[PDB]
């Protein structure tokens, strides 16, 4: 069942280091921002943004990625994707202005679920500490 | 006017509509072209989801507008 | 009471409200400031998420309180 999605991610896949296109987020973001959309495919997509936009980051990227984070059902924990999701909220930042500090503050704002994994992990990485 | 509909794949469908045309009507045209049923479409523009009944005029949707065709929680 | 509203993105907005003020009312004030439709502003405080109707009193939200705001994707 070779879904058309393949042909899509394929083209963009080459546009990775292309020259920064509006098609990347114009297709990936939606697949992981619209409202829900499959978490699996969206997972690999989220990473694509990180590595790519590894340099310049934007809030809209996080905000959207956050909306989906909440929509979580905690029932699909069966499929693997929590790793990429986490690493994303991490590699994303790297120090600039108590940015991450605010993030951890939000996660706590809405109770304290199994998000512990993120708290600790993301908690470790923040200020200067990697040379 | 001639409006365009970008699919979540890369293909862009061009359809000739009017400013009074109702969204529901547009969705119908898309169903006749592709095969997606109305109860399975989500048109978005400038970061704003369009609701049925309304018209392409209630969203300032002029000509040559690239409507973002998103799937409202695709089944599979 | 002069309360503050911090946005996830990175912007603090000062709004003069009262303890009997309804969350919905606050959202309206924000819309008049920026342009993010009410149906696109998730407010959260030390406690949890604030729902419409309720007042800033059903949370103990005092003055100079920083209320988190998470908009659902670009408003526009």
């Amino acid at each position: 069942d070779t879904k058309i999605s393949s042909a899509a991610i394929l083209g963009l896949g080459i546009a990775f280091a292309g020259s920064k296109n509006d098609e990347v987020l114009g297709l990936l973001l939606p697949i992981a921002a619209s409202t829900d959309l499959p978490i699996e495919t969206a997972a690999m997509a989220s990473l694509a943004l990180a590595h790519v936009f590894v340099g310049t980051c934007n809030g809209d990227i996080t905000t959207s990625i956050m909306d989906n984070f909440l929509e979580r059902t905690a029932i699909e924990l069966k499929t693997d994707w929590v790793r990429f999701l986490a690493l994303a909220l991490g590699i994303l930042y790297m120090g600039q202005g108590e940015q991450v500090d605010d993030v951890l503050e939000t996660i706590s704002a809405i109770e304290h679920p199994m998000t512990s994994a993120i708290e600790v992990l993301v908690g470790s990485c923040a200020y200067t500490g990697t040379g | 006017m001639q409006i365009f509909v970008k699919t979540l794949t890369g293909k862009t469908i061009t359809l000739e509509v009017e400013p009074s045309d109702t969204i529901e009507n547009v969705k119908a045209k898309i169903q006749d072209k592709e095969g997606i049923p109305p109860d399975q479409q989500r048109l978005i523009f400038a970061g704003k989801q369009l609701e049925d009944g309304r018209t392409l005029s209630d969203y300032n949707i002029q000509k040559e507008s690239t409507l973002h065709l998103v799937l409202r929680l695709r089944g599979g």
